[PDB]
């Protein structure tokens, strides 16, 4: 099954011309296992 | 046309083109953020910063992102707390834990943060998830209550292939959590 | 005839709302009075979501260690914890287990190990067959108060 | 499969994927090396290490690379000292200054160093280039005496349109630099 | 005009799994500019 | 007549040979005696790779700083550096730039801004024409031996 959003996100407006991006979850008082398995990533500016 | 690309396979033991910050580390061929335990900050940013979009010309930039993540809990009842991919700036470090997935520190809109962010939420937090409890997927961007949320099945302990890339020309983010099926 | 109770110690208190946490003391697996009956009252706050998970599975993290002779210490290594069975008989259904069964299982009382056993109303008497001690320990009753041993008609959890 | 690719156009500024050692930084959309003073040391080396081959699977690496660099110098009989592309272990730093190009620092072979670098040397130096003075290219491989350097014109101040793609299959470097005609 | 070189190049033999590739020059009692204006690099290891 | 004759101070030593480093006094472009003399006698040192690169752009670098009356300040900043022309006569062939033609030049070398001074074979004299300041300069003859103003016509570069 899958489940998809899209919603207009003025990014310039947001963050940053120079971003690091990156993978982060918690765990707070319960808990569970978070772990990745692949990563792509291709952001190309004109 | 500025151009970065990076295709990660199996996240050796060693792994340096990333970056590993609070517990967070490589482990069987994967990356692991957090060790299925009570109070722990996880993330690893990949070492290169991109560019998005260019002052010099106010042109934002397309990205496409693809990853298989896996969020497996002891208990299918008591799960917690979330798993998010956020976009920064460069000098960033795990902000506050619990129920912020490390990367907010206000329910409240911060403008400063600066940090556009899709979030796999695990854990109802009335004091600003959509009152059903639902566990969904949502938008965030300097706040931790999202802009739009969408509820999801959990599938604990299921591989699970997603996808997510954004439009310059009509800045719109989409993002897709398929569960092989 | 006999009835089910939950047997504790003395130094401190609570009662059987407060048990998550503790360390238990178990007779072995499904035998009554140190399981299946203790199970039945505890089955409420184990969010134990029915099968495939064991639900002795659900009951393994909700203690924090204990002894229950008869526990696969190799999925569940915690059912086992407290066991005082040094060797291979460390969780065993065999008598090389001195926790196992009735009076072992109270014994697991009586050496700190656990804070709650679920033994026989009679074995701790019949144990403790000192003035003193038998004062000493008391007795979590279904209505949430910690009824004295001599009370178990009272006391008891199932019939 | 594992795969890493950046493509800079203009280098900015500010220019954050990248590291800049000794002397260099970006310039009028460009990075600069030296600047055409006596005894400086220049490189900049992009900021993500790539991983070439696996020791899990002995398996080398196929990589390409194109860009049009220049030396302009002041005089044209009196150029020096040279430029070069390298490879080295990721903890690396400007090696010695003068006829080295700043990575190596022994005309003799070192295996320590662990550099393999292709060398477009604009200044002969009798211990160790062929003796005919020629400017050339070279391939280098923890000496600084190349395996092999192919004589070249230089060409003072044209833009020079150069590409270098290794072949993992048959461990094989082909360098091209190609001045525009 | 153009000017080539081919030469068998056992890499893994020389230089590390990781390796950060970079540009560098020198100037002695002599010298000249060096300048950058492009880069491309595209590595897939199998 | 006259001949053509390198005029230097006194202080340490040197000969014509090891000129490049040095700062020049010059009379102004294309002066003979000052420049065209001179750049004859220096272009074997000069690595000057012909047209189009300026036969006076080989001299800028190889002086380390000079005076060069109607020179481009703007292209060869070094011919100029050393003119003591305060103001927009910096450089100057006009005769606002103190250091123009053969007495300002050779002023140029009494002021200790240049070393050595292209200036006519008669100037200096004419110039300190006190005794003790007339023997308190040296002069560089073609075959690199310091001879003394006085004997010039042996001391001289071309005729
Ligand atoms: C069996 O099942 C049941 C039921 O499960 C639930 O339902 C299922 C369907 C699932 O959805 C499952 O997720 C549900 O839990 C389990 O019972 C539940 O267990 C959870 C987990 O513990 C409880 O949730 C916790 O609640 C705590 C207390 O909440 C109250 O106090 C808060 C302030 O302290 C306040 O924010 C809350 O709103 C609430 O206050 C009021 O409560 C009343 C009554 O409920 C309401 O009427 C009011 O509306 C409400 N507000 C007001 C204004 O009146 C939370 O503390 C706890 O939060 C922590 O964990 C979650 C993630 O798990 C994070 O989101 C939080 O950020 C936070 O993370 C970190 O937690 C630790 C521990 O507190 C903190 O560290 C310590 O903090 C101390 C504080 O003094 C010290 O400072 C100490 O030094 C320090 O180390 C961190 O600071 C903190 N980090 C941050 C950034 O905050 C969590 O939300 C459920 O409440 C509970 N159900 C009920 C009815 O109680 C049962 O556990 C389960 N297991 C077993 C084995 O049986
Ligand atoms: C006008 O044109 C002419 C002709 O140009 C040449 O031809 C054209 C076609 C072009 O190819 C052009 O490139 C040619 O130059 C120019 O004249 C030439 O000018 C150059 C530039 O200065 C000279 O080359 C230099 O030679 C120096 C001296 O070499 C002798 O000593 C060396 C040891 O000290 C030794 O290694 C040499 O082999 C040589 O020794 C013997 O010499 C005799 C006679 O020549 C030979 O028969 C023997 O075979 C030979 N060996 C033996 C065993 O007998 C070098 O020092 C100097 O090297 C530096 O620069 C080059 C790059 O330009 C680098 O490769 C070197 O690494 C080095 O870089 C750094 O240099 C500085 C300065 O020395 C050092 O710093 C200082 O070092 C001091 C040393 O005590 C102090 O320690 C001080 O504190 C410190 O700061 C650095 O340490 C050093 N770095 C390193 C890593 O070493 C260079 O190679 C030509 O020799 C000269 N032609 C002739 C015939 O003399 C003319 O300049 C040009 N311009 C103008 C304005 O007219
Ligand atoms: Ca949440
Ligand atoms: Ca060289
Ligand atoms: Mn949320
Ligand atoms: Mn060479």
């Amino acid at each position: 099954t899958s489940y998809t959003l899209n919603e207009v996100v003025p990014l310039k407006e947001f963050v940053p011309e120079w971003v690091r991006i990156g993978f982060s979850a918690t765990t707070g008082a319960e808990f569970a296992a978070h772990e990745v398995l692949s990563w792509y990533f291709n952001s190309e500016l004109a | 046309t500025e151009t970065t690309s990076f295709s990660i396979t199996k996240f050796g033991p060693d792994q340096p083109n990333l970056i590993f910050q609070g517990d967070g580390y490589t482990t069987k061929e994967r990356l692991t953020l957090t060790k299925a335990v009570r109070n722990t900050v996880g993330r690893a940013l990949y070492s290169s910063p991109i560019h998005i979009w260019d002052s010099k010309t106010g042109n934002v930039a397309n990205f496409v992102t693809s990853f298989t993540f896996v969020i497996d809990a002891p208990n299918s009842y008591n799960v917690a707390d979330g798993f998010t991919f956020f976009i920064a700036p460069v000098d960033t470090k795990p902000q506050t834990g619990g129920g912020y997935l490390g990367v907010f520190n206000s329910k409240d809109y911060d403008k400063t943060s600066q940090t556009v962010a899709v979030e796999f939420d695990t854990f109802y937090n009335t004091a600003w998830d959509p009152s059903n409890g639902d566990r969904h997927i949502g938008i965030d961007v300097n706040s931790i209550k999202s802009i739009n949320t969408k509820s999801w099945a959990l599938q604990n302990g299921k591989e699970a292939n997603v996808v997510i890339a954004f439009n310059g020309a009509t800045n719109v983010l989409t993002v897709s959590l398929t569960y092989p099926n | 005839h006999y009835y089910a109770v939950a047997v504790v110690k003395k130094g401190g208190s609570f009662q059987l709302n407060e048990l998550q946490g503790l360390k238990s003391c178990h007779t072995g697996l499904r035998r009554t009075a140190g399981w299946n009956v203790p199970i039945g009252t505890l089955r409420p706050f184990l969010n134990w979501t029915g099968p495939p998970e064991p639900i002795e599975a659900a009951v393994a993290r909700f203690f924090s260690a204990s002894c229950v002779p008869g526990a696969d210490k190799g999925q569940f290594p915690n059912l086992c914890r407290l066991c005082a069975g040094t060797g291979e008989n460390k969780c065993a259904f065999s008598s090389q287990e001195p926790y196992f069964s009735y009076s072992g299982a109270f014994k697991c009382l009586k050496d700190g190990a656990g804070d709650v056993a679920f033994i026989r109303e009679s074995t701790v008497f019949e144990d403790l067959s000192d003035e003193a001690e038998r004062d000493e320990y008391e007795l979590l009753c279904p209505d949430n108060t910690r009824k004295p041993v001599d009370k178990f008609k009272d006391c008891h959890l199932a019939r």
